[PDB]
């Protein structure tokens, strides 16, 4: 939810050159972008769902033997958490954020859908 | 149960029956108390039965059973 | 079922119908019962055959849902 | 609320709620895109 | 059962590259339906092979223009089968019996159930002494050479399949055999 | 073309046909009276049907001499959205639904009253392996794969 | 009370009317009589043989005699396309003057010949009513040698013994060559010496035989090698049947294709065809050994035959014992093979008419086609019926084992939840798909909204039409190709003749089709695995199940195993031949009903009907049942009758012993017993009825002979009925 709301902000700002690449509306983007470039953001974010998880993706598979914090993949290449003190602080703030986020990536969709102008 | 099903029977004569109209042309108006929903279709099952109704023919006789108890209106 | 069968028969073929304004009655199957109800023959044909026209030839038509029942009822 | 919920989890009553579930989204599909004899795509 | 034969190298790790477990199917449930490990790698030799001569039969002929002599000069792979078994029915005929005795006498048959005199694609043919006094490492480092030559054999002449039969599909193809 | 049919939107009786339903249809609304709701859902009708009739005209269809859609399923992609795309969209919701009963079996198979979850589901249980068929034809080809998906000679045989 | 079933004691002390019944359900069922042996088996099956064939001789004697005396053949003869064939006349006291008049034909009421024994007879090469009456008295002296034969192989020094019934070399040997090949000969020779000039309207009887030549060039050809001679100048494009305007001088040629004015099969095509057939069979006659050293000793041939790398376990080693010592597997191969072969004749006679004239009898052609897929029912079920019996009293277990290992045969019940399981799962998977397309297609229809039908093209049954020549479905592709080399091959010898036929809309060689096609061939085949799900199930779990693992100790036919464990009704092998005989009626009547309408719509000239109204239910109970049953029910009304009121009479009779077969079939025992109790008590109290007492005890029927009876009722009145209304329809419809 984040990053798709972070995606309507550019989007609607931003935007890449190209015929296909100009609404800034992001609803009637998912359409005029046809399902070419759809697909490949669903395959790929499918690989990385495999790999993530190493293979174990489903409800009773993945926890089956413990020895895996929910939501930890390891991914951290900046750095930002070596410091235990605050760790738990950024995860507060993460969980937070990603709930405001899913609260907003609805009402931005919605708004979209009710107006469908662009978000502004 | 029964009661449930004889409340039924009268809320579809109040809200999807042309009884108001039968009541005027009882000879000349099919009763009908069914209207169908506009699905896959089955649409045509909506009957000219008259008085600018459309809906299932009834043959359960409610419409000459509430005339005679002297039921007038919806 | 023998019973009902009568009564539709009976009743269309004897009883039901228009009356004309000068008094002439005509029922919807034409007194048919009198003759062609004492054969065996003459249920399947002039009844069963001639009164399921209907039933068969309601699709397309308000009807149909008649006909749809007709079919699951004899599977 | 600890019998009643382990009454809903029996048999019929799951089975009952799926398969309105189930005509329903059917339905429901039905209505929003009707006379779909072919694949869309 | 893969840990002890020829075809993995470090392109995939260490360990030999078996996505779909298809190696050890023969060993599941059924006396025989699913080919031994033994006639898979059977399939690999002969399909590398096969795919390394196609390779050079659709590169030498097309693009060199390279010709028998009484032979069709169509550079075009999906219409000189046909213009050869017009024009020269006898070569036809006769490449198709030495292609049906040498199988016949290499038969692999024996191998879907795991088995047999042979070895995989050992066929004798050593007439120029390549392996004619060498290590067994080395002799495994030759089979590993030949197997993932083979390897790429069968991806190119699939891209040629898919090149003529969807457009565009490999993008270098054409800018890498000018000529058809 | 296939088969000597040819394409809806170029077949006579494909609009004989469109043409009949609609007038049919409007003889119909003919007999109600100015905006009333039969008159909508008469007008409805006709909108539906022609928008049907277009779509159907506009679909790589293939009509007889009956005017009427044709599938072609000998397997050729060309019309693949008539059998083999709803075969394949078919095959993965059956398949999940035969992966999750499977797996709710063998799971409740080991406990203490294997007879009484299957009366009285474990709809906690029910639902963890319910969500989890998306991978079915994965998970499939992982427990053949490992000899955990057929039985060898613990099943039972008659006498003969 | 007793010395009635002679064969069995058992039933002869029984008290009760069930001696009775069970003594003719049991009569030949000679395996299970009192004091028997091997020998006197197969003596005894032996002269029951020739028996049966004298009355198949006989059986035609009569055919021909009551066409040679009743019927109108000299008239047929000059006006084929007019004059309706007479079968017999009739003589019936009951008739009123109507009945008499509505049925009189020529000089007496008669009954219209439905069975093509007058354009058989006709083309080959019969004319007069002599000639009928020349065949049935052959025929009747045919039927004297057999009899006399059945009689003399029961004397004691002409009785054969086992290793004679049994020595299976020597009686492949002559059936195949002498039975097939030299009657194939034989009938060559017949077909060319009499019929090939009959044709050509030279006459050649018993009496200028020996000096007309077949052939001008006159078996000189034959001899010097020259056998082209043989088929040059046939028959042209103009010849009329009967008659030498047009014909030729061609015995054995290839044209393929019909006769241009008879649309059947050429003459001249036949007798080579039997020619060919002849000397086919012949060669293949010689295959076994005999006396003389060389040929091959079939258990030899069996007990090779495993395959090296081991799938069918020991191979064939115990079958050629198994099948010896069994007449009930013997029986069950002849009768499948039967089963094929009359279907086979079914699908042909119509689609390549070999009779002159044929083509144009439609009744005959609804009636023919019908009797022959209601035989290949029969057999089908009776095939597999027999390979039950054979797994519950002839089949070894130990013969088709060697060493713990199974031969083909035994391993079949190693594998029965297998097969049992998949062919459960197509017939369901076929159920449920072809009756979901037929309602959906129903419903839609209903629903005023035709176009939103789900209808598949057969494409691939249009793809064998094409492959043979049909230019109908722009497939381009192996004779439908001018340039493919199938093409080329035949381009001189059948293909002008073949793609004539082929590409014709009045035939019904390879009959155009559609989706109603496809559906219906689809249900075709949920019939056909449905029927053989029973039959097989029946079969594999004769010997034993985890209901009844001792069901081989009661035997083919049993009752039950009682309530317990659940219950046990209809658990028997032959229970499940009940089962399955209701399936074999119901795909035939699916296969018929398909034949039917497609045929009187194609004759009709409203194929648009077929094509539209078969791919949904109602379609077909519309336009083929309602509608075609008017001519039927009008054979008598109020008002007068019809020469089809036979006909109409027949259709309620068969409904009468079909609701007759649901009584016996819904009804069980036990409620019929205690009646019948009642009744007898009546019987017992009641004075001036005291005097007659019964010999047997009246009792009611056994449940397995209440459920052979039901199964009788049915059946008749299933075939009754729609006997009745094809022949009807088709006679009232197309004239
Ligand atoms: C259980 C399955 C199911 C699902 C997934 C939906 C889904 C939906 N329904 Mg719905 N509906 C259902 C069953 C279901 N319905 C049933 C059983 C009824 C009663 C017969 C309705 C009556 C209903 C109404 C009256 C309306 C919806 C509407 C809607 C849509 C917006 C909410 C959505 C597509 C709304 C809609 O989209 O209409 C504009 C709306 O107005 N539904
Ligand atoms: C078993 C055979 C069978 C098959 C293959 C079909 C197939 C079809 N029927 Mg049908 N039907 C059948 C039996 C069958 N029916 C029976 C027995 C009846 C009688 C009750 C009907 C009554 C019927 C009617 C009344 C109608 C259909 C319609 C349809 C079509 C639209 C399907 C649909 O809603 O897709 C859309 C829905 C889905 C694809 C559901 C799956 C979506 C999930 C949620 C995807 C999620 C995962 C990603 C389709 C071609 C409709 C039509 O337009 O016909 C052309 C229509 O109006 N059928
Ligand atoms: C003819 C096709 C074919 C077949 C039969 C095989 C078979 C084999 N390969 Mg192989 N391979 C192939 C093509 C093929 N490969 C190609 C084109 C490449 C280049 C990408 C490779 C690269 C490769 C590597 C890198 C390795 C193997 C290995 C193996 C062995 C174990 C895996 C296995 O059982 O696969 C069975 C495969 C099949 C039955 C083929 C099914 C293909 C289906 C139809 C899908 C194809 C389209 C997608 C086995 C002998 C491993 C090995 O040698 O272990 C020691 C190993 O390490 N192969
Ligand atoms: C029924 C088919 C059949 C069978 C059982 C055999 C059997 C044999 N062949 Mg052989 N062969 C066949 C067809 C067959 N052949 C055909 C069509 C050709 C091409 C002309 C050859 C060419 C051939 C050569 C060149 C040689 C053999 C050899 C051999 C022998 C052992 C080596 C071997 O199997 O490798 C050869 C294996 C094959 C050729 C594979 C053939 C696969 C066939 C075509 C598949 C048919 C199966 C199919 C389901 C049948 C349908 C049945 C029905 C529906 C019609 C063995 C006796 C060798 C020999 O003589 O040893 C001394 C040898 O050198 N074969
Ligand atoms: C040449 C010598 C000869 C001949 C002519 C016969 C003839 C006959 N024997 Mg016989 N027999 C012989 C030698 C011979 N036998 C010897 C040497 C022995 C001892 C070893 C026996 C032992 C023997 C026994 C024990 C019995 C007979 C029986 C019979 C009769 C079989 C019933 C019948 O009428 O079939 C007539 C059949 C035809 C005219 C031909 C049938 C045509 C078929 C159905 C069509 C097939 C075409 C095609 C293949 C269909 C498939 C299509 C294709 C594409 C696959 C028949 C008359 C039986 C009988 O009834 O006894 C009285 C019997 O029980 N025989
Ligand atoms: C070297 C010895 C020899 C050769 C080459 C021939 C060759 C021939 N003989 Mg012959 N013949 C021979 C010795 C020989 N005969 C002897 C020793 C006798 C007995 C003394 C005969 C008696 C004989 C007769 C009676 C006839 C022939 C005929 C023929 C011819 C018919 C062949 C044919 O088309 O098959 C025909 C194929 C079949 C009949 C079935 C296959 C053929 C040219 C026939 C003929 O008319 O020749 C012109 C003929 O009627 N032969
Ligand atoms: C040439 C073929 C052939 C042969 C030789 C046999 C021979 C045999 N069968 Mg068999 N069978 C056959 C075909 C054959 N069958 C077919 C086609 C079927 C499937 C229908 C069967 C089904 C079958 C079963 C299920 C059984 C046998 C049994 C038997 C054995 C005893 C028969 C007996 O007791 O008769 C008894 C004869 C009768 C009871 C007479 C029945 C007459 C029927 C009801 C028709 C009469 C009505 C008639 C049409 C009236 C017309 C009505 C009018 C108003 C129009 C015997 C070895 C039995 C056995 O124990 O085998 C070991 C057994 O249980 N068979
Ligand atoms: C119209 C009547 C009718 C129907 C629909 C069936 C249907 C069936 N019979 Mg059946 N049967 C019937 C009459 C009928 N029978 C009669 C009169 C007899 C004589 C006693 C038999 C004797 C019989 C035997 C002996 C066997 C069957 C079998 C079957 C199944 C075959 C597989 C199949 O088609 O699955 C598809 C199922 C259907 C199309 C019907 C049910 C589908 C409904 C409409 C779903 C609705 C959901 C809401 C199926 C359930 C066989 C079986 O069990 O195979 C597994 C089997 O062994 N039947
Ligand atoms: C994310 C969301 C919807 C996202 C939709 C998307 C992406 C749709 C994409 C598409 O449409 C397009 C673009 C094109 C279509 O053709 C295809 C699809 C693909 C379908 C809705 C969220 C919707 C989110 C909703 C409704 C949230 C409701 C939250 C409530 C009521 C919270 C209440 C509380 O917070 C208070 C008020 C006080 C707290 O202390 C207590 C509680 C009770 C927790
Ligand atoms: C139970 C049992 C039994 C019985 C069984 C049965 C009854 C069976 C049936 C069977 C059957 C009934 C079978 C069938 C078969 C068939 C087939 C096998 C066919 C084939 C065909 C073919 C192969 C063809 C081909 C072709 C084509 C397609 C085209 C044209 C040409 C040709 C020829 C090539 C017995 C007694 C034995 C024993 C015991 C057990
Ligand atoms: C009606 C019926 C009866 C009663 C029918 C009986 C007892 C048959 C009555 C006699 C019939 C009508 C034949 C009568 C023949 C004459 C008496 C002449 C004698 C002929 C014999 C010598 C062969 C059963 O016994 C029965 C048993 C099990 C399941 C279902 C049923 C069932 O449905």
């Amino acid at each position: 939810a984040m990053l798709a709301f972070l995606g309507f902000i550019v989007q609607e700002f931003i935007r890449l050159p190209g015929d296909l690449y100009s609404e800034p509306n992001g609803v009637k983007a998912f359409f005029q972008v046809g399902p070419q470039p759809l697909l490949q953001i669903f395959l790929f974010c499918g690989f990385l769902e495999f790999n993530m998880h190493k293979g174990k993706l489903t409800q009773v598979d993945m926890f089956e033997d413990g020895k895996r914090e929910p939501g930890n993949f390891g991914f951290d290449p900046l750095g930002f958490g070596k410091d235990p003190a605050k760790r738990e602080r950024y995860a507060l703030a993460e969980l937070k954020n990603g709930r405001l986020a899913m609260i907003a990536i609805g009402g931005l969709v919605h708004h979209a859908l009710v107006t469908g102008h662009a978000t502004f | 149960v029964i009661f449930l099903w004889l409340s039924g029977m009268h809320f579809h004569g109040a809200y999807f029956s042309n009884y108001s109209a039968w009541l005027t042309n009882p000879t000349s108006t099919k009763p009908s108390a069914q209207i169908v929903w506009p699905i896959v279709g089955q649409e045509v099952l909506n009957a000219d039965v008259g008085g600018n109704f459309q809906g299932i023919q009834i043959t359960s006789g409610f419409f000459q059973l509430w005339r005679a108890e002297g039921i007038t209106s919806e | 079922s023998i019973v009902i069968f009568h009564f539709s028969w009976k009743m269309q073929s004897d009883v039901w119908g228009t009356v004309s304004p000068t008094g002439a009655v005509s029922h919807i199957t034409g007194g048919n019962f009198a003759q062609s109800s004492i054969t065996i023959n003459g249920w399947l044909r002039d009844f069963l055959w001639s009164q399921a026209a209907q039933v068969v030839q309601s699709y397309g038509s308000s009807l149909s849902a008649y006909g749809l029942i007709f079919l699951g009822a004899h599977f | 609320m600890k019998d009643f919920l382990k009454y809903l989890s029996t048999a019929p009553v799951l089975l009952t709620a799926w398969l309105t579930f189930t005509a329903g989204f059917v339905i429901e599909i039905n209505r929003f895109y009707p006379d779909a004899l072919t694949f869309p795509f | 059962g893969l840990e002890n034969q020829v075809g993995f190298d470090i392109e995939t790790g260490g360990k030999p590259w078996d996505p779909f477990g298809f190696a050890g199917v023969s060993e599941r449930n059924g006396l025989g339906i699913l080919p031994h490990i033994k006639w898979l790698q059977e399939s690999e030799i002969k399909h590398g092979r096969t795919a390394m001569l196609a390779f050079l039969g659709v590169i030498v002929p097309g693009s060199l223009g390279i010709y028998v002599p009484t032979y069709p000069q169509e550079p075009d792979f999906t219409k000189a089968f046909s213009a050869a078994l017009q024009s020269n029915p006898l070569g036809m005929a006769q490449i198709a019996l030495a292609v049906a005795i040498i199988e016949g006498h290499y038969y692999a048959g024996d191998f879907w159930t795991g088995g047999g005199d042979r070895q995989v694609g050992a066929f004798g043919f050593d007439p120029l002494g390549f392996s004619k006094g060498k290590s067994e490492a080395a002799i495994k480092s030759m089979q590993l050479k030949e197997i993932k030559n083979g390897r790429l054999a069968m991806i190119a002449m699939a891209a040629f399949a898919s090149e003529k039969f969807i457009p565009g599909s490999v993008p270098l193809l054409h800018s890498a055999f000018p000529t058809l | 073309d296939i088969g000597g049919l040819n394409p809806c939107k170029d077949s006579e009786v494909f609009q004989k046909r469109l043409a009949k339903t609609v007038k049919k249809l409007e003889n119909r609304l003919k007999k109600y009276e100015e905006g009333t709701p039969p008159q909508i859902a008469i007008q409805q009708q006709i909108t539906q049907t022609k928008q049907r009739f277009t779509r159907y005209a506009d679909s790589n269809l293939l009509c007889g001499n009956d005017g009427l859609p044709h599938l072609i399923t000998d397997g050729r992609w060309s019309h693949g959205s008539e059998f083999l795309l709803p075969s394949i969209l078919f095959l993965y919701i059956s398949g999940w639904i035969g992966w999750v009963g499977r797996k709710y079996i063998r799971t409740v198979g080991q406990t203490s009253n294997p007879t009484e979850k299957e009366i009285i589901i474990d709809v906690p249980l029910a639902i963890s392996i319910m969500t989890s068929g998306f991978l079915w034809p994965f998970a499939a080809w992982q427990e053949f794969l490992s000899g955990d998906l057929i039985a060898s000679d613990e099943t039972i045989t008659t006498s003969p | 009370v007793y010395k009635f079933p002679k064969f069995s004691k058992a039933l002869a002390e029984d008290p009760s009317t069930r001696r009775i019944w069970y003594g003719i359900a049991t009569a030949h069922d000679f395996e299970s009589h009192d004091a028997m042996t091997e020998s006197k088996l197969y003596q005894k099956i032996f002269a029951s043989h020739f028996g049966h064939i004298a009355i198949i001789f006989l059986w035609t004697a009569g055919n021909l005699f009551h066409v040679a005396w009743q019927g109108n053949f000299e008239a047929w003869i000059l006006n084929p396309l007019k004059v309706r064939p007479i079968a017999h006349a009739i003589w019936d006291p009951h008739f009123g003057q109507a009945a008499y008049k509505a049925f009189l034909k020529t000089s007496s009421p008669a009954n219209l010949a439905l069975s093509g024994v007058y354009e058989w007879w006709y083309t080959i090469g019969m004319r007069t009513n002599n000639d009928l009456y020349q065949g049935s008295f052959f025929l009747i002296l045919l039927s004297s040698l057999l009899l006399f034969a059945g009689w003399l192989h029961l004397q004691p020094s002409f009785r054969p013994s086992l290793d004679w019934f049994k020595a299976n070399e020597y009686r492949l040997n002559h059936h195949l060559s002498g039975l097939f090949g030299v009657s194939s000969l034989a009938w060559t020779g017949h077909l060319v010496h009499v019929a090939i000039p009959e044709s050509r309207g030279i006459h050649v009887g018993w009496d200028n035989f020996l000096t007309v030549l077949p052939h001008p060039e006159g078996l000189t050809p034959f001899f010097s090698g020259n056998w082209k001679a043989y088929a040059q100048n046939p028959d042209t494009a103009s010849h009329i049947f009967g008659s030498g305007e047009g014909s030729g001088t061609a015995i054995l040629t290839f044209l393929g294709g019909f006769h241009p004015q008879t649309k059947s099969l050429w003459l001249t095509d036949m007798a080579h065809h039997h020619l060919a057939i002849a000397v086919l069979f012949i060669v293949a006659g010689h295959m076994y050994r005999t006396n003389w050293l060389i040929g091959h000793q079939m258990k030899l041939i069996l007990e090779a035959h495993r395959p090296p790398g081991g799938r069918l376990g020991i191979g064939h080693i115990g079958l050629y014992e198994t099948i010896t010592n069994s007449l009930h597997f013997q029986l069950g191969l002849a009768l499948a093979a039967l089963g094929v072969a009359t279907s086979l004749t079914a699908q042909h006679m119509y689609a390549l008419p070999p009779y002159a004239f044929l083509a144009s009898n439609f009744p005959t052609q609804a009636a023919l086609y019908t009797h022959h897929q209601y035989i290949a029912g029969f057999l089908m079920v009776g095939a597999f019926a027999h390979g039950a019996i054979f797994f519950v009293r002839d089949y070894d277990p130990a013969v088709n084992t060697r060493n713990g290992e199974k031969n083909v045969l035994a391993r079949m019940l190693e594998h029965k939840e297998a097969i049992i399981s998949h062919l459960s799962w197509v017939s369901l998977f076929l159920g449920f798909h072809t009756l979901g397309i037929y309602v959906h297609n129903d419903v839609v229809v209903a629903f005023g909204q035709p176009e939103k039908q789900i209808l598949v093209e057969p494409l691939f049954a249009e793809w064998i039409q094409a492959a043979s020549g049909k230019t109908l479905y722009n497939f381009d592709l192996l004779l439908a190709s001018s340039n493919s080399p199938a093409s080329v091959a035949s381009s001189q010898l059948w293909l002008p003749g073949w793609l004539s036929a082929i590409n014709d809309g009045k035939n019904s060689l390879f009959l155009p089709i559609g989706p109603g096609d496809f559906l219906v061939h689809h249900a075709i085949a949920l019939g056909l695995h449905t029927t053989t799900l029973i039959l097989v199930k029946g079969a594999l779990d004769a010997r034993g199940s985890k209901l009844m693992p001792d069901k081989k100790d009661f035997g083919y036919s049993f009752p039950c195993d009682g309530p317990g464990r659940g219950g046990t009704c209809d658990i028997s092998a032959w229970d499940a031949f009940y089962l399955a005989m209701f399936w074999m009626l119901n795909t035939i009547g699916w296969v018929t009903f398909y034949w039917h309408w497609k045929h009187l719509t194609l004759w009709q000239g409203n194929q648009v009907q077929f094509n539209e109204s078969s791919n949904y239910i109602m379609g077909w109970l519309r336009d083929y049942l309602w509608l075609n049953s008017s001519p039927l029910i009008n054979g008598y009304n109020p008002f007068g009758m019809n020469s089809l009121s036979v006909w109409a009479w027949m259709f309620l009779f068969g409904h009468l012993v079909w609701a007759t077969g649901f009584m016996f079939l819904i009804s069980w025992r036990g409620y019929w017993q205690e009646l019948i109790e009642t009744i007898v008590w009546a019987h017992e109290r009641t004075p001036l009825a005291n005097l007659v007492r019964w010999k047997d005890k009246p009792v009611a029927l056994s449940i397995v002979q209440a459920r052979l009876v039901g199964l009788a009722h049915f059946t008749i009145g299933y075939v009754l009925t729609y006997a009745a209304f094809v022949i009807a329809s088709t006679i009232g419809k197309l004239g």
